[PDB]
């Protein structure tokens, strides 16, 4: 129902709290951030004024611990930080709530724009992608490569995406060489969702935390894997109808989010033209097409 | 990267590599129904399958039978063929598999490279060079065996004859590109070029006629003739008015995409 607070905002900066930014002056009275709505995780992301390279944040869940933000000057950045004593936390946010320094996580009633973008992203998921496990936060930059990327280099600070490959002996049976290829139900339904996702709801977890690390860090390589997963899903004649239903659900409310000057950046034009108008699902992202037609003709 | 006219001394050179051409895999006559429909009836194809430092030529011959039932035959015929060069290259012993296959079309690429993914170390490349090896079924003892064949079968020959025992890989290349060019052009003035000529015959072993090197001089001389005389009459150009550079530049500019 929490609260992250913060020592201070010695450098000026741009915060973003999930979908919403704003921005902090140098030494402004700044504080931290209340009313964070229970029951999702969420990502406080920072690009500093004076160095738009320094792009970075952290993905939470205050059901799991009392999390704050401190200025290092050292290594320049805000970092979060647990706080285990819980009696101390508490008279931090009360004294800084009563002298009214904390921002309000703003939203509106109505608006399940969050819940629509997060639906299948679960921390412990999250952990497994980004390997840090003396915190119960996941740091993330712009600069961070993929286990993927780094087979084509530090793998402390890798993010460990599921590799996907069409052109792998993972993706194609010895003896099922064209239809593996031109069909990829095989690769989808026994490599991926029954041997190493296990179900649906965890592939999609994945597909909807790389989406927000491209969008809110502008990190191409999960960029990549956003597509990669979905050209896997539309590159299969055979889909079970309620994954299908849920993937138009998913990419609509992405494609809807998405700020509009950067489609240039974030989107791949083949990959979306294949999947709207050339593949086995053509006809089955009927929400996502609309949006796509609407928003962005210039890309199709 | 790709193979152009950069990098044309590295088909010569010790390092084993395969063209794969896949012109004649699916091959069809186009006809009228009784009931005024047009329908297509396959005829036996091949995979012209190269060695050109050796002159090596696997011919695996594509039986009708290969289509019966299947939809979608000229993207199965890719995959066939990569089928077809995965099976090639796993029988042949380990010293004898190439380093490189290099395919004569791009979009047999994505097929090889998918039948090919237990060879990590075989290199698949597309060509910049516009080869005629399509024109491999006007050389008469290959179209023999493709029509005549009742079943799936591979036939080796050496596209070269004897000729490597008097000259250079690199020389021998360029006179059966010279030779395919002109069957590819004009395939009736060629074969005259070839085979009017009743004194000089080809032997049982060979593919083409026994001339010698200066036999060899006057055909190559010829082939380039019918070569520029069709350009002449395709484009309706006076080339009696041409220059050496325009002409060299006109029958190699044939041989470049
Ligand atoms: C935001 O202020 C805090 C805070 F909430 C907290 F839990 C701990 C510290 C600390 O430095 O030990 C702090 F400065």
């Amino acid at each position: 129902m929490n609260t992250v607070p913060f020592t201070s905002a010695p450098i000026e900066v741009t915060i973003g709290i999930d979908q919403y930014s704003f921005n902090v002056k140098e030494n402004q009275p700044f504080h931290g951030i209340k009313d964070i709505p229970i029951g999702h995780v969420h990502v406080i992301h920072f690009q500093h004024a004076d160095n738009s390279s320094m792009r970075y944040g952290y993905w939470f869940d205050c059901r799991m611990g009392n999390f704050y933000i401190q200025y290092d000057p050292k290594d320049g950045l805000y970092k979060m930080m647990e706080e285990r004593d819980g009696a101390k936390f508490e008279n931090i946010v009360h004294n800084f709530k009563e002298r009214q320094m904390m921002v309000s996580y703003p939203k509106i009633d109505e608006d399940d724009t969050w819940y629509n973008l997060t639906e299948f992203v679960q921390m412990d998921k999250i952990r497994k992608i980004v390997r840090k496990d003396e915190n119960q936060f996941s740091y993330v930059d712009s600069s961070m490569t993929t286990v993927q990327e780094n087979e084509l280099s530090d793998p402390a600070h890798s993010l460990n995406y599921t590799v996907i490959n069409f052109k792998s002996r993972e993706a194609i049976r010895p003896g099922h060489e064209m239809e593996d290829f031109l069909d990829k139900s095989y690769y989808l339904n026994t490599v991926m969702l029954q041997g190493i996702f296990k179900n649906s709801s965890n592939y999609f977890g994945e597909l909807q935390f790389a989406f927000l690390n491209a969008m809110f860090f502008g990190n191409y390589g999960s960029s990549l894997q956003w597509h990669a997963m979905i050209e896997l899903i539309c590159s299969s004649a055979t889909v079970p109808k309620h994954m299908l239903d849920k993937l138009d659900e998913i990419l609509y409310y992405q494609i809807k989010t998405l700020p509009e000057q950067y489609s240039d950046i974030l989107l791949n034009e083949r990959v979306w033209n294949i999947c709207l108008y050339s593949s086995f699902q053509k006809n089955s992202l009927h929400n996502t097409e609309k949006i796509m037609e609407n928003k962005y003709p210039e890309l199709l | 990267g790709a193979m152009n006219s950069s990098n044309y001394a590295e088909l010569f050179n010790n390092d084993i590599k395969l063209f794969v051409d896949d012109t004649n895999v699916y091959r069809v006559t186009v006809h009228k129904t009784f009931e005024g429909n047009v329908a297509t009836k396959a005829i036996n194809g091949c995979i012209f399958t190269l060695n050109p430092k050796t002159g090596h030529l696997f011919l695996k011959i594509i039986h009708t039978s290969v289509w019966a039932g299947q939809k979608r035959l000229s993207q199965l015929a890719k995959w066939k063929t990569a089928e077809e060069v995965s099976a090639l290259v796993r029988s042949l012993p380990k010293e004898e598999q190439p380093k490189q296959i290099i395919v004569t079309r791009k979009a047999m690429l994505d097929p090889l490279e998918v039948h090919m993914l237990d060879f990590p170390n075989i290199a698949i490349r597309p060509t910049e060079l516009r080869l005629p090896f399509s024109a491999a079924m006007s050389i008469d003892k290959l179209s023999d065996v493709v029509m005549k064949a009742t079943e799936p079968q591979m036939v080796l020959f050496n596209i070269y004859d004897d000729w490597l025992d008097r000259i250079s890989s690199y020389t021998a290349f360029s006179r059966l590109t010279l030779l395919l060019r002109a069957l590819k052009t004009n395939e009736e003035s060629a074969k005259m070029i070839l085979l009017s000529d009743p004194t000089i015959t080809i032997k049982s072993y060979h593919l083409w006629p026994s001339f010698t090197d200066e036999q060899w001089i006057t055909i190559e001389s010829q082939m380039r003739d019918l070569i520029l005389t069709e350009y002449g009459r395709k484009y309706n150009v006076n080339i009696s008015a041409l220059t050496q550079t325009e002409i060299k530049d006109i029958i190699l500019g044939q041989n470049i995409k």
